[PDB]
């Protein structure tokens, strides 16, 4: 096993290549969950990304 | 299927290929089995086919 520190890269998330990888920092792709929360509290819709 | 890597993508390809066909495939169900539960544990729900 390997533990990852200060590494935010969404490639290291599919186990078909990296058999056993663990990290202590959320990846970049997880930021999308933050935008959803801001979208509903501020009453926003009709977005283009 | 089991929890071996690549199983998420494996079952996702069934629905796209089983839809929009004049033959009319019927899906009995999707089974998720874990070998670590026990030999006798699997037969409890595997028979529900």
């Amino acid at each position: 096993p390997v533990l990852g520190l200060t590494t935010r890269m969404s490639i290291y998330s599919d186990k078909s290549i990296h058999l056993s990888f663990l990290r202590t920092v959320p990846p970049y792709s997880h930021q999308s969950s933050v935008w959803f929360e801001m979208m509903r509290v501020y009453s926003w819709n009709h977005i283009i990304l | 299927t089991t929890r071996a890597p690549g199983h998420r993508a494996f079952l996702s390809y069934i629905e796209v290929l089983t839809d929009g066909s004049l033959v009319g495939w019927e899906h009995r169900g999707a089974l998720t089995l874990d070998p670590g539960a026990g030999e006798a544990v699997l037969s409890a729900q595997l028979r529900s086919v």
